[PDB]
RNA sequence: CAGAGUGUAGCUUAACACAAAGCACCCAACUUACACUUAGGAGAUUUCAACUUAACUUGACCGCUCUGACCA
């Protein structure tokens, strides 16, 4: 019942949302972000941490991308956080490393799509 | 009539005179990353975040937590190093690594993700709930020792209570398993 | 309908004249071939192209 | 005028004529680039030539067959002898001869006498008024002994400096120290005489350069010498 | 608004572009790359223009020649007619460079020239003074440059 | 260093087989090359017209 | 274009299939160090050259604006690329004739 | 040769600690080529100590630069 931030029609990308699934991945690192529509960040996974790192031979591979994914969707279940969106490029969403991440999002409990607002 | 402005131009630093031969962002992803930095600093103009930002007091909030654990960085940063080696040297992971085959155990991360910024992540994720806010004013503290809590449903399974999960009260009707490391000699007070 | 042409740049000074030969095109040649900047519709003074584009075209039709 | 003598100095190198062998992981990976050519690829005409014959040769008016046709070619190969890329220069280690060292570059050294003693240098000519100072690069090769060579000079900048000051023994106040300006240049064709030839000049690497480079002026010309 | 002092911090034009060879660097120079190989000479100039940008000298057009056939006629083996024995084909690559500093100029010559592969011709002209640049030109850029004379 | 970026392959989807040949010129002096059969050299010809 | 000319493609083999990828990998570390040892060749060049226009100008500001320049006579310049063999000093060409198709 | 100065892979006033980061660079595919994107690769604290966190502070050691000496 809560209301989304509608509009920016021309913009990229949109506000109508609570959580948004925003993916980081840099030269080196890999890192996914689950923040809330007002901006603070709810649970984060990257690959700069020592207790992922430990156990990629590449943080910066396939596999490095559906390990954070496997490793942010049970963190997602611990922090009560079931619905959130997706935002990706044309480009991103055509890349294999972002697919395995959705899969692992959803493989993990967590579905890609927020169900819609009540206003009556 | 003009007013000269209040500050400094967004794209006064950028040379005209030379235009040619200045590198472009040639793609659209360069751009996004260059504009959301830009968002995130203060104008003097008027923005979203003045309107629809949620107002913070200049005084940071006070830390009321335990100190920090002393860990040499020099020392740390020499095993982590090694281990990355020593996990490289073997062919059978970049063979899976290549292959797209291998996978982490999600126990043993969490175990050490518990340890090392488990406390931290959990801070961050206590301030969006408004723990902080509500519980102590906005003071905040980082919760050094782990709590493990866990309601018995039944007389096998078991419901664990990490950050802010779902709990019916039929499983809560009776008082959880309560779970932490800690010291001999020492005493601790639960709160609920 | 020869298909030896690239790039092509028609070019009339009237656009109701110009809006004719644009549903000409349409009808006739698939828009594949008009999708890219392969024919060139426009509606300015003939004129103008002895400046704007000197020695561009090899082959010019001129029908005054 | 100045303490200081301006001297053209020139950089005659000779390019490279045969092409550097390949390493032996560029051979791994130039062998890959052919067999992934292959998979990649259709057949020939030849390729189909040989397919044809077979099917019929195998229910069985072509005279020379596909098989029959490539072995003309190979006896042919065998009575062709290639030039040696390792020449003979090389095995008596001549240095003074453009035939050696092919697949390197090659960078010319003159020895010259000062203050009693023999010391290896580019050629290198003192500047006059009314001339460029690469001009005077250009004339280093007419004051050459016996030569008949044609090189390509490379833009008006010099190409690096060296600064040496007299022992103490010459040092004055008209004359404190020199300049040189070094000049790159391409040798095209030519070589000199059969007059002289171990004692005037002598062709070597950057590798092989120090032997006869002082420590002072070894450094500056490395840096406008190249290995690639 | 105009009289805010935060007008034009819309403005994005002036951000935004709309050949004569001084005494101190030459205006336009053509690569010619020939060779017999087609790969070796696309190669090539491949190699060149990552070459030119890295170096910070913009490249105004890579494109390639006309091929050119020509046929290996030999005398036959105790006669007087020619007969055809191998057809070579003979491939050519230009790339376009424009912005060379005189000074720089040694440099970028002796890197191309030590770079260059076996059977590979290196040819560099000044045609400059041949222009005919006939570019078939969009309708945004055709538009502004109309408007400049109305 | 002539070995910058010679060592390349076909970049076409389809293309005949090629093979590494040896080009002789007027002077003596060899190249390689791609053929389209396995000739293991070839030896250009001087021309009778240019005398 | 037609299908006929077509090859079986044989199925590689895993231990093929490791070889091919292990050697892409160890040639993209080979080819960062020649750029990386041309990127110093030029930087090295280039420095000392401008260090040596800089020692010209003031030693003699006159001859300092006439190396700096551009050189006509320097354009067209013509190069060919190594050859495999060094040329034969006594070779005698077998006779022949060209003919070129356009 | 001393004399001063300086120090994280190319760059950076990245490095609170949870962590040695971001960018640039390199290969392949796609492109005539570039670029974009996808798929991959290589990486750094000069070295030892100091009550310890110390890439950070103090010297030592060590690597470069700079002015004279040395110099053809």
């Amino acid at each position: 019942v809560a209301r989304k931030e509608r509009g920016w029609r021309t913009v990229f990308p949109s506000r109508e949302f609570w959580h948004r699934l925003r993916v980081i991945r840099t030269q080196h690192h890999v890192e996914a972000l689950v923040e809330h529509q007002n901006g603070k960040v709810v649970v984060s996974a990257s690959t700069r941490e020592w207790a992922i790192k430990k156990h990629l031979y590449s943080t910066r591979n396939v596999v490095a991308c559906e390990s954070i994914g496997r490793v942010l969707a049970q963190r997602c279940l611990e922090a009560g956080i079931n619905f959130m969106v997706y935002q990706p490029t044309p480009w991103e969403a055509a890349s294999d490393s972002m697919k395995r991440l959705q899969s692992a999002m959803t493989e993990g409990g967590v579905v890609l799509r927020e169900p819609q607002r009540i206003y009556e | 009539r003009r007013t000269p402005p209040l500050g400094p131009m967004p794209n006064s630093d950028i040379d005209l005179s030379n235009l040619e031969r200045l590198e472009k962002y040639r793609s659209f992803d360069r751009y996004r990353r260059r504009a959301e930095q830009e968002a995130q600093a203060p104008h003097w103009w008027r923005t979203y975040r003045e309107y629809f930002g949620e107002k913070t007091d200049p005084k940071e909030k006070i830390d009321i937590g335990l100190p920090p654990p002393k860990v040499s960085r020099t020392q740390q940063l020499l095993e982590r190093k090694q281990a990355i080696q020593e996990l490289r040297a073997n062919v059978e992971e970049e063979r899976a690594a290549r292959l797209r085959t291998a996978s982490v155990p999600l126990d043993a991360v969490r175990a050490e993700w518990e340890r090392t910024c488990g406390p931290y992540h959990k801070q961050r994720l206590a301030e969006y709930y408004g723990l902080y806010r509500d519980l102590f004013h906005g003071a905040t503290f980082v919760p050094r020792v782990p709590l493990h809590v866990a309601y018995a449903v039944g007389e096998d399974d078991l419901m664990p209570v990490y950050c802010g999960n779902e709990v019916t009260p039929t499983e809560a009707a009776q008082a959880p398993e309560v779970t932490y490391e800690a010291e001999e000699g020492s005493l601790w007070t639960l709160l609920l | 309908q020869t298909g030896c042409c690239r790039n092509l740049a028609a070019n009339d000074l009237s656009p109701s004249r110009i809006a004719r030969l644009q549903k000409i095109l349409h009808s006739y040649v698939p828009e594949e071939i008009r999708d890219g900047n392969q024919v060139r519709v426009t509606s300015w003074d003939g004129r103008k192209w002895g400046e704007l584009e000197g020695d561009t075209y090899d082959r010019v039709l001129v029908d005054v | 005028g100045s303490p200081w003598r301006l001297l053209g100095a020139l950089c005659l190198q000779r390019p490279p004529v045969v092409s550097k062998p390949l390493t032996p992981l560029q051979e791994e990976m130039a062998s890959l680039l052919q067999q992934i050519e292959i998979e990649r690829s259709l057949y020939s005409d030849h390729e189909l030539r040989a397919l044809d014959e077979n099917q019929r040769l195998a229910k069985k008016q072509d005279i020379l067959l596909a098989q029959d046709l490539e072995d003309m070619w190979e006896q042919k190969f065998l009575q062709f002898k290639l030039g040696a890329r390792i020449t003979e220069a090389d095995e008596k280690n001549d240095r003074t001869s453009l035939n050696r060292k092919l697949d390197r570059n090659l960078v010319l050294l003159v020895r010259e006498k000062f203050g009693d003693q023999d010391v290896w240098i580019l050629p290198q000519a003192e500047w006059q008024p009314g001339e460029t100072l690469r001009g005077t690069a250009e004339r280093t090769l007419a004051t050459l002994s016996e030569n008949n060579m044609e090189a390509k000079f490379l833009g008006n900048a010099p190409c690096g400096h060296y600064t040496f000051k007299f022992p103490q023994a010459m040092r004055t106040e008209s004359n404190l120290g020199a300049k040189v300006f070094f000049f790159k240049a391409l040798l095209l064709t030519g070589d000199f005489s059969q007059a002289g030839n171990k004692g005037h000049h002598v062709w070597v690497t950057k590798d092989e350069l120090g032997d006869y480079l002082k420590p002072k002026y070894l450094a500056q010309v490395r840096r406008f010498v190249s290995d690639l | 608004y105009k009289t805010k002092p935060t007008h034009g911090i819309g403005k994005y034009k002036h951000l935004i572009k709309a050949n004569l060879g001084t005494d101190y660097e030459y205006g336009v120079l053509n690569i010619h790359l020939t060779a017999y190989d087609m790969t070796l000479a696309e190669s090539y100039a491949q190699y060149v223009h990552n070459l030119c940008n890295s170096l910070s000298i913009k490249v105004e057009e890579s494109y390639a020649m006309p091929t050119k056939t020509i046929e290996v006629l030999q005398l036959q083996d105790q006669g007087s007619k020619m007969l055809l024995d191998s057809v070579l084909t003979t491939h050519e690559r230009v790339v376009q460079i424009s912005g060379l500093s005189a000074t720089f100029a040694e440099i970028f010559l002796e890197i191309i020239q030590s770079s260059l592969p076996e059977g590979v011709r290196l040819s560099v002209k000044e045609h400059t003074e041949e222009d005919f640049k006939g570019r078939f030109k969009a309708r945004p850029e055709l538009e502004e440059l109309l408007a400049k004379l109305k | 260093d002539s070995s910058r970026a010679s060592l390349t392959r076909v970049h076409r989807q389809a293309y005949a087989r090629l093979y590494p040949v040896l080009l002789v010129k007027q002077d003596g002096s060899t190249i390689h090359i791609r053929y389209r059969e396995p000739r293991r050299m070839l030896a250009m010809p001087i021309d009778l017209d240019t005398l | 274009l037609d299908k006929a000319r077509e090859r079986p493609q044989v199925e590689l083999t895993f231990e093929e299939t490791e070889r091919r990828a292990l050697l892409l990998k160890k040639w993209s570390l080979y080819k960062q160090q020649e750029r990386k040892m041309e990127r110093d060749t030029i930087r090295a060049m280039l420095e000392a050259q401008q260090e040596a226009l800089e020692e010209l100008q003031l030693e003699s500001p006159k001859l300092h604006a006439e190396a700096i320049k551009r050189d006509p006579n320097l354009f067209p310049f013509e190069k060919e690329g190594p050859h495999y063999t060094p040329p034969i000093p006594n070779y005698q060409p077998p006779e022949g004739r060209y003919n070129d198709i356009t």
